């Protein structure tokens, strides 16, 4: 869920996930749509295609296990869902922290009516 | 911990 995700997001970029991503952009919050503004942007689009394959679970409240291995995310052993959904948040954590290089602070607080349009997955 | 929400 949100709790673990976020754990991550601290962990690989030493930001606190709300509120530094938790508004960001056309996808890093719950909007869906628009052109990504930029890498990061990218990283919350990828994010929610992982989830939006997901059907058969529920990727926000269903809680996962996880630990650390040489500096390196590695998901525990849980259910089928469990380590689909720790996948999916392990990929987007680390893809923030790989792209901190271009995170503008002017897509923070992104109001959602600048970004129109249907960007499939 | 805090999430993208």
């Amino acid at each position: 869920s949100l709790l673990e995700f976020g754990k991550m997001i601290l962990e690989e970029t030493g930001k606190l996930a709300i509120p530094s991503y938790s508004s960001y952009g056309c996808y890093c919050g719950w909007g869906g749509k628009g052109t990504p503004k930029d890498a990061t942007d990218r990283c919350c689009f990828v994010h929610d295609c992982c989830y939006g394959n997901l059907p058969d679970c529920n990727p926000k409240s269903d809680r996962y296990k996880y630990k650390r291995v040489n500096g390196a995310i590695v998901c525990e052993k849980g259910t089928s869902c469990e380590n689909r959904i720790c996948e999916c948040d392990k990929a987007a954590a680390i893809c923030f922290r790989q792209n901190l290089n271009t995170y503008s602070k002017k897509y923070m607080l992104y109001p959602d009516f600048l970004c129109k349009g249907e960007l499939k997955c | 911990l805090a999430i993208y929400s």
